[PDB]
């Protein structure tokens, strides 16, 4: 049987106060509690007797009325406290057999407590059958919003479902990514870390892996938990705990026993906020630790009151010889609670404030009882107006009207704040964030950070580290984007990825695949966009054709030289002699050649193109219609008169109208080159032969040059098989031997120009060399000797 | 509440022994000290004997000091006094009492009384 | 204040039970508890089988003789709080015992409790059991975290757990393809542990899901149709639906896919919820076809059925409910009973009876061996307490619950169809399913039938029972399987089903499901696109067919060269020729034959003395080619700038035509010296050549420079010998042999012009090689020989 | 385990009217149909009227059809009956009876009776 801490009254308001330790394994049937608590216990307690006792000395709150109360404890175990709930309704069960036929209590208008969040959901379902109103003070978790099951449900703290927000905002804040978490069993961590996990997809912030445990286990049961964390070292350097006290103190005793002080940070909610008593002995393993806090002032009234109290005073606290025994470790001589396993018998000069820690939730404990008292107040106010204490409007009283007074409660709070709440019963409050790192050589202490409030994290990173370098941020696949690799991840958590870098053709289109471009469109710098890159033009020539181009010059230059002395300067008898219309197309298709030469190196436009066709078509064609007038000249005396003898005359009775014969071979590529034109305009045509190389060129065909070549090659033969046995015939100082010589020398190239054009990769100055050396040596065999002769 | 019965009084010569037992009610008995009294009649009531809640710390007074013996059982929740060297003098009312909330000894505020029982010793 | 209704019965030792008489409340009604109307398949039927089945263990001489076994039953209505009144309404004795008995008899306090029938229930009612001893026996309560001992010392169930339904769920949606599951699961820890375990065990299997889902049994239409605008937006990627919901949840969601035109959709499967239940499907049940579910497997009950059917509402005077099941399942009202219900019309004949249109509970046998588990408990109890007593000793006056809980871990018995009845040390018994199938029987004619069983992973099932069809449903697969030993998978990194298909290049191998890596420098990558292959070099030995042509021409250069040597090196009747040196020509016929030589000894695969060949080919034949021609035609020379046509003061010569000769021997060795140096400073060997991916050569190492090098020599030679033979050509020399020798030159110097460009900028350079070795060789013969040997024929 | 309590009776006049009265001592009186009796001195224990657990369904004996009237209340668990046209041969010991597990009216299953009340009708 446990102890009642009972204070006798008129109306009697019970409690959960977590006086003991929760029992450990192969004790929980037995359900023998542990040693007593010394912050989350008979402090509450007293600050419960202290308050009643202010409350019961008031004359405006509930005046001509005791409040009498019960305190039974908890030990934070679901079965303990249905003990002792079933203790408090045993009274109102014996209320309705004794009542009819076959007086030992009041019963118990309203409980206030436990502390824990399934306890606490344990203890409702008892409450709510007996219409008795439950006003918690530390049952955080966010599945007691909902009304709908929870009738008689309150508390004066806000919901844990921002505290995962607020957690959410911090791991935000300072670059976390890849987290590992850990979260207690019973419905606060499992709603809590729901919410977390719930919250954390929305931010992009992958999990490691989330781990359950109870409060309860032992260490062959818990070192498994560090062995299952040091899987993701240094991957994941952060611990997000929703885990209550006890359950962080197994994980530094853990951490201790295992050699792994100073690993990893870890992050807690309030389960260790202010509480020294996780921490000490384990002290140096949780170094650099952040936590958050329910933020709540510090209570002057019970800082002079509790000072003053002494086992050999107070007469109405059950456990506070055990206390004195525990804390102080010693016996006590002539005081009924021996204990006297201890040894070294206390001092009679003791006092509480050596060493004194101030409680963190304990001035929400006074909120929640000032929340009954208000309510019981509002419904005296509301049923019983003209009465000073309880009259017949409240013998007995209902819890039902107690709700609707309680749910529309309105005071200020210890700290004058106005304490009121929703449709709830979540009362909303404040945050802080606190750090646990080291003040003194020998000496660390909690110490404040920042708050919280709708979002609005203020904090300091310098004083965390005292250092912009961190702590390893807990970052799976190393930001490798650089504008040129991309992110490929395995398909298992999205924040592990693989780095790749892509490829010169291709562009980083997305965060997870790589585009490639157009024909010739080049990426950018950081691979986003498709630039171009500009042809290879032309105009002013590249500079080893350059030679070349003033090659053609000083093939204009002996153009000037033999037309200074040709076509002016005419005392020589044979050109008026025979015809001057001979060297007249010779010089003409020449000049054309080494026109259309310069005709060459130009943007490929529609008129350009038409230029360079015409020089590509028509002046290979005209400056040989230069050269076979004369060469054929010597034909019809050759095969017509004498030399050659045949019976037929093919030419006509002028020499005039012989030469108009010699004019009719001129067009015929004329009208096949227009041909040629018809089927195929003069256009403008892009090349790539690589992805970097860019060119412009003409629409070329391979058959466009070869049809101006193959009537002309024809023609050697022919001009060959007409001037074959000249070679032996002394005509005009051997003038038909430098032709057979000059013919001789020109076939050769006209051979050549094929596999030179065809094999090489630009073909265009090839060709415009190909066309001065098809007119170089044709001035050059012909003209010099003739004119040089007769100087 | 715990209610107390005295048992065990009647007539013995000096020098003899008897054995109180003060058996108690209630389920709470654990978390109680208990304490002894004894009033001769005509003369005042007298604190005499005590021991603590947890066992162990036993107390006695020094008129009785050695010859007394206290003992307690938490199975069936009942103390006991083995009493020894008996003499005339010890012709009193036995009284058995409970505390909690007690101060040194012998300033424990008894909270609950027994019946009581009568033994007188003869010569 | 609302009481309920205790269903007793007397006896010297009382049972309790739970037992879900009526639905559980809406909202609105939650508060104020008020049960809605009754169950006719989880309810009376359960109760009168309880009170049957204590008919014949009271008539069983066997089990517990002289001893009564009494019961009580309440009402749970699935509902935690209404559950929890009645089980306060138990232990309200096992309280007032305690505090009437020290001063200051109503009943004999229950020994044990049997049921209720959901999870979440049952865990409520355990914490108000396991404080006063009082043993728990489940018939339903089959979430998985109530194995934990530790935690609830005093539960059993004769029912097997949840956690091998999420197995055998995984085993079922793993032998039909599926992939992208859709799941509902209903609130409270029946179907959140359900649930647990099948995405804990997914995973596993690789089986993503699409969205999990919870909701309550109680959702109104408003706020359910909302699931199924949840569950309509993975349409038709998610075909099917892993329920672990309840009945009521499930005829919620059939009743809200008739309100919104969605019958025949897509099908769910569902946990043993629905498994026989034709409650949840009775008015929806064309909005339920093709529906697959599970089922914890039973038999049939014969008692029960023989019993249940002779029970008349003027004849049961134990059971407070079961007027209100007539009115209920009958819809009448009735005149003279008592329980009138006057809201029903139509009073109902005195010829009805229960076989009509009766549907046997699925789990009602293990409910009978829950009693019989607590029966033969307490047998082992009196076998091992009371030995030598027939009836209630004084050892169990009054019974301990501690001893009760040892003799019921203990237990070994027969089940109601022979099976043996025991469990493990976590309460658990074992047991077996059976999976059903909802469709078309008949039209209008629809039907639970049985498909097949599961025990232990053994999955034994008929797939062409369901559907009728080896084409089925669309299977619920995100990405279709593109991959056809071409195409990559890469996922977009939320779910790792739904991936995007990607075609890897002719360059690119898959390597890997998620990559495709390159090969290396001209290996290719195989037709599934695994391995690199190779591709093999154009090594040309039988030669190309246009450059066989050329193959044949220097056949035809050979045929020439035989056709003057016939007549040059063995009819000597020339007078010319041993009028000067036999060797003039004897080294041009030497040199041309090696030209002809070097020519066919470059079609081959390029080896080390291949290559070898090939570079004295390439740089030495070339030489020789020229050594052949260079002594005859300076020859003239010395007769030119040393005796009377260049005067000069000295004389650059020796005193004898043979040391004359010796003097043209010299510049024979100068360009072999550099070739050598060339060998040693570079060995020929083999390389192979790339162009393209695809293109594969096999080549000589070969320098720009190291054809240049036989050339750049060679080359100031041609205008050596045109100086050394410019006036030559108006000497009329041995009939006019140095004007042929100045045109041979003038031809000769033209293709040694051409030959660099049309090398370089060629892509192969090796036939144009040989054209140009036989293109000077020809005519180095062709204007020297002929018009000298044929003129004095 | 609900007692009843009847009352109202004692003398009154030829044809005039009387309401009896029967309290139901206890819970569960929703789940309970009733049932009356009257016993006239020497005479036997007749069946006189019942009303079903829900109300709605009442029932009288046809000697005394439109004559009495029943009424129920499940606020105050009480039923009642204003009774009229009061005749010397309706003097009898009136009983209230509780009942369930019934057949066919009037057989039904009495659990629990009354003290019972005397009416006599003068002339
Ligand atoms: C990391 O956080 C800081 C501020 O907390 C921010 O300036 C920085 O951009 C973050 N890093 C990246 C990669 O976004
Ligand atoms: C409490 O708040 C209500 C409005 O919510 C206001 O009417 C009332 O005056 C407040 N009470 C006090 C004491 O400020
Ligand atoms: C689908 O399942 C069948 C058998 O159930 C199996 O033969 C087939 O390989 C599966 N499909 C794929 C793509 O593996
Ligand atoms: C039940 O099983 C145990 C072993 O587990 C065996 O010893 C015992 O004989 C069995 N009982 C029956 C009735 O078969
Ligand atoms: N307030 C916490 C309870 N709690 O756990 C601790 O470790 N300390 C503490 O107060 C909760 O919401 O569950
Ligand atoms: N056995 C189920 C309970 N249950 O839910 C139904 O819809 N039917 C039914 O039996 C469970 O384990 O929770």
């Amino acid at each position: 049987r446990r102890v009642v801490a009972h204070m006798p009254g008129d109306i009697i308001i019970g409690a959960l106060f977590s006086v003991h330790h929760q029992p450990t394994v192969d004790k929980v049937h037995e359900r023998k509690c542990g040693a007593v608590r010394e912050q989350y216990g008979i402090q509450r307690v007293e600050a419960m007797l202290h308050t009643l006792e202010r409350i019961n000395s008031d004359p405006t709150l509930l005046p001509n009325i005791t409040l009498g109360c019960e305190i039974r404890d908890s030990c934070w175990h679901s079965a303990v406290a249905l003990e002792q709930s079933i203790e408090f309704i045993r009274d109102s069960l014996i209320s309705s057999e004794e009542e009819e036929g076959l007086r030992s209590k009041k019963p118990i208008v309203g409980v206030i407590g436990p502390g824990s969040s399934s306890v606490a959901i344990q203890v409702q379902n008892l409450l709510q059958l007996f219409n008795i109103p439950q006003i918690a003070y530390s049952a955080t978790s966010m599945d007691l919003s909902d009304k709908t099951l929870f009738k008689y449900f309150m508390r004066v703290v806000p919901s844990d479902a921002q505290q995962a927000r607020a957690m959410v905002d911090i791991v935000k804040r300072y670059n976390w990514t890849y987290v590992s978490a850990v979260h207690t069993e019973g419905n606060y961590g499992e709603s809590g870390m729901e919410a977390f996990k719930d919250m954390s997809a929305k931010e992009g912030i992958c999990i490691a892996h989330s781990y359950k445990i109870y409060s309860n286990a032992g260490e062959q049961s818990f070192d498994k938990l560090l062995k299952k964390l040091t899987s993701h070292l240094p991957k994941a350097r952060v611990v997000a705990c929703f885990c209550e006290g006890m359950t962080v103190r197994g994980l530094l005793m853990a951490m201790r026993r295992l050699g792994l002080a100073g690993e990893f940070l870890l992050l807690g909610s309030d389960g260790w906020a202010d509480r020294y008593d996780v921490t000490d002995g384990y002290q140096r393993e949780a170094v650099g630790g952040i936590t958050i806090k329910l933020q709540s002032p510090d209570v002057k009234w019970f800082d002079d009151y509790y000072l003053k109290l002494r086992p050999e005073t107070n007469h109405r606290n059950p456990w506070f010889q055990e206390f004195w025994q525990h804390r102080f470790q010693c016996r006590l001589e002539g005081f009924p609670q021996e204990n006297s396993k201890y040894n070294k018998t206390c001092n009679s000069s003791l006092t509480l404030k050596t060493h004194h820690v101030q409680d963190s939730k304990m001035g929400f404990v006074i909120n929640a009882i000032y929340s009954m008292a208000y309510g019981l107040h509002n419904m005296q106010m509301s049923l019983c107006p003209g009465y000073a204490g309880l009259c017949d409007a409240m013998k007995p009283i209902d819890g039902r009207k107690l709700l609707e007074s309680l749910m529309k409660t309105n005071f200020t709070g210890v700290s004058g704040d106005t304490i009121l709440f929703d449709e709830n019963g979540d009362s909303p409050g404040r945050y802080e964030i606190m750090n646990f790192k080291e003040m003194g050589k020998d000496y660390f202490d909690y110490i404040n950070v920042g708050s919280w409030d709708n979002g609005e994290l203020k904090m300091d990173d310098d004083e965390v580290w005292s250092k912009k370098s961190n702590i390893i941020r807990s970052v799976c696949s190393e930001p490798c984007e650089k504008g040129q690799i991309k992110v490929i991840r395995k398909g298992e958590v999205s924040c592990c990825w693989t780095c790749t870098p892509c490829k010169e053709n291709e562009y980083v289109f997305d965060e997870y695949t790589c585009k490639a471009c157009q024909l010739g469109s080049w990426p950018t710098d950081d691979l986003t966009g498709c630039d171009l890159i500009p042809v290879q033009y032309l105009r002013w020539g590249d500079p080893e054709p350059i030679a070349a181009v003033v090659f053609a010059c000083l093939g204009l230059l002996a153009t000037l030289f033999v037309t200074v002395v040709f076509i002016i300067y005419r005392d020589t008898p044979v050109v008026k002699s025979s015809s001057r219309e001979l060297c007249y197309i010779i010089l003409a298709g020449i000049c054309l050649g080494y026109l259309c030469t310069f005709c060459l190196i130009a943007k490929p436009k529609q008129i350009y193109c038409y230029l360079q066709r015409i020089g590509i078509g028509l002046s290979p064609a005209m400056s040989y219609s230069a050269l076979v007038t004369k060469t054929n000249r010597i034909a019809r005396i050759l095969a017509g008169s004498k030399k050659k003898i045949c019976t037929k005359k093919p030419r006509f009775m002028s020499a005039c109208a012989q030469l108009v014969i010699a004019f009719i071979l001129i067009c015929i590529q004329l009208g096949i080159i227009v041909a040629l034109f018809i089927m195929e305009p003069p256009d403008i045509m892009h090349d790539y032969p690589s992805i970097r190389e860019v060119y412009l060129i003409c629409n070329t065909t391979n058959l466009g040059v070869v049809t101006p070549l193959g009537y002309n090659g024809l023609l050697i033969l022919s001009c060959t098989f007409y001037a074959f046995k000249t070679r032996n015939v002394p005509a005009n100082f051997n003038e038909a031997k430098y032709i057979a010589f000059t013919m001789y020398t020109t076939c050769i190239i006209w051979l050549a120009f094929v596999p030179i054009y065809f094999g090489s990769n630009y073909k265009i100055i090839t060709m415009c060399f190909s066309v001065s050396l098809s007119a170089t040596v044709a001035l050059g065999c012909m003209f010099v000797p003739k004119v040089y002769i007769i100087l | 509440q715990v209610q107390l019965v005295e048992s065990g009084g009647g007539l013995v010569q000096a020098g003899g022994s008897l054995r109180l037992s003060c058996a108690a009610s209630g389920r709470t008995f654990t978390s109680y000290a208990m304490g002894w009294f004894r009033q001769a009649p005509g003369k005042e009531r007298e604190s005499v004997a005590a021991i603590s809640s947890s066992g162990g710390s036993t107390h006695y007074a020094d008129s009785v000091k050695g010859r007394f013996t206290i003992s307690r059982d938490n199975s069936k929740n009942t103390v006991y006094l083995q009493m020894n060297s008996l003499k005339p003098e010890d012709t009193a009312v036995y009284y058995c009492a409970a505390a909690m909330y007690g101060s040194r000894w012998p300033d424990w505020e008894y909270d609950y009384w027994g019946q009581g029982t009568q033994v007188t010793v003869s010569s």
